[PDB]
Formats: structure tokens, sequence, C-alpha cells
């Protein structure tokens, strides 16, 4: 019976964090986690160095060393991590569907625009940092209008390398 | 008989990590073989003359 948090909001919100949209293909690969600390929802990850590991950290991903993929939210995992993917737990990594994300940018984003990763945290945005510390996933798209802050979806493949930016 | 052949089998795989719905469940495989030996002749026999 519990009310607390409640806002009486107009309809019903869109999706969540890392809550993936229905169509018939998808690659979902099975990680490994490693950063000793969890791993959210709707994140990007790194190649680990178990051989099937992944990392959280994103600070050194380049042209010759892609990022691996998006985690996906799987609502099953340990009630010990709030929303994470807790140390040493399947990851379910997706890089082929449509999967909704956070923006992080001033003027936020339209229909169809380049997506760009902020290595520094990880981040996703519109255009360019500006001082090498980002990079563009040249096989992705965006597919909803979104201000500061939001949830947007956005369409993915990572078979395609990166292009860095200068 | 001229050959002398016979048949083996193997197969192979490996198991690993998975977890929260994804698409990567290993697979195995099998195989076969044969071999092969060889059959010679050979042989020895005895002669005497006439007048032994």
């Amino acid at each position: 019976m519990a009310p607390y948090n409640e806002t009486y909001a107009s309809d019903y919100a869109f999706a969540y964090e890392g809550m993936v949209s229905d169509i018939a293909p998808a690659d979902i690969i099975s990680r490994t986690v490693e950063t000793s600390a969890g791993i959210g929802f709707g994140k990007i990850v790194a190649q680990g160095t178990s051989d099937r590991g992944c990392k959280a950290d994103v600070s050194a991903v380049s042209p010759t060393a892609p990022p691996l993929g998006i985690t996906v939210r799987s609502q099953a995992t340990e009630n010990l991590t709030l929303d994470k993917y807790p140390r040493y737990d399947g990851a379910a990594i997706m890089r082929k569907g449509v999967i909704w994300v956070l923006v992080t940018d001033a003027g936020g984003v339209v229909a169809g625009d380049p997506v760009w990763l902020k290595k520094s945290d990880g981040t996703f945005s519109n255009a360019d940092v500006g001082s090498s510390g980002g990079l563009r996933l040249a096989g992705c798209r965006w597919d909803t209008s979104a201000a500061n802050g939001a949830l947007a979806r956005m369409r993915v493949d990572f078979d395609v390398p990166p292009v860095a930016g200068a | 008989i001229k050959t002398v052949d016979y048949y083996s089998m193997d197969g192979v795989g490996k198991a690993e990590w998975i977890a929260d719905r994804a698409s990567d469940i290993p697979v195995v495989g099998l195989a076969m073989e044969k071999a092969t030996t060889t059959v010679h002749l050979a042989g020895i026999g005895y002669d005497y003359g006439l007048e032994e």
C-alpha cells in the first residue's frame, strides 16, 4: 500500500533505463561482469581481460579496440544490487536491436542523428566533445526526439567499426 | 585378399557460462576415420635331378 513517490502522472511513461522494443532480430550476448561494482542496465561495455568478460570502463576504447555492446534490463538480478548486474554474472549484451537509453546533451536529440560516445564517462550524445575524448559509433542512429536527461530509443549496430574524432 | 581396413570415431564439444536470455549456446560435433594395411605373398620349394 506504498504511496511514496506518487506523482499523479497524466499517462503511462514510455520505458525504463534499458528495456528493449520488440523486433525480429537481436544479437544478445552472454558475458561475465568484471568490475568490482555492478554494471547498470542501459550502459556501454568494453572488452574484458577474461576472454569472455566485460568492464564498465570505456575510457580507453579506440577504433582498434571498439566497444563491445550495451547491456539490457534483466529484472532477475540477485536483489542485492538494486538495478545492476553484480560481479561474476551473466551480462546479456545487445548489439543489433533497438534499445531505450539515457540522453546526455544540452539541446537534446531528434529522429535521425549521429551517436557520439564520451569516453570519459560513457554517455551518449549528439555531437563530438572536441578534445579527442569522443568516439562516433558509426552504425547507430536515434529514433526519438528527447530533451536533456530523458529516455530515447536508438537503433544500434556494433559490427561497423567506430570513427575517432578529435 | 589384398588389404585389411577398419573404422573408428570421435566427438568434440565445449560448454560455457551463459545467462539472461541470450542466443549464445555452444554446439558439439562428430567425426569418423578409416585405416589400412596390406597383405603380400612369398614362397619356397625344392628340386632334384633324375639321378638324385
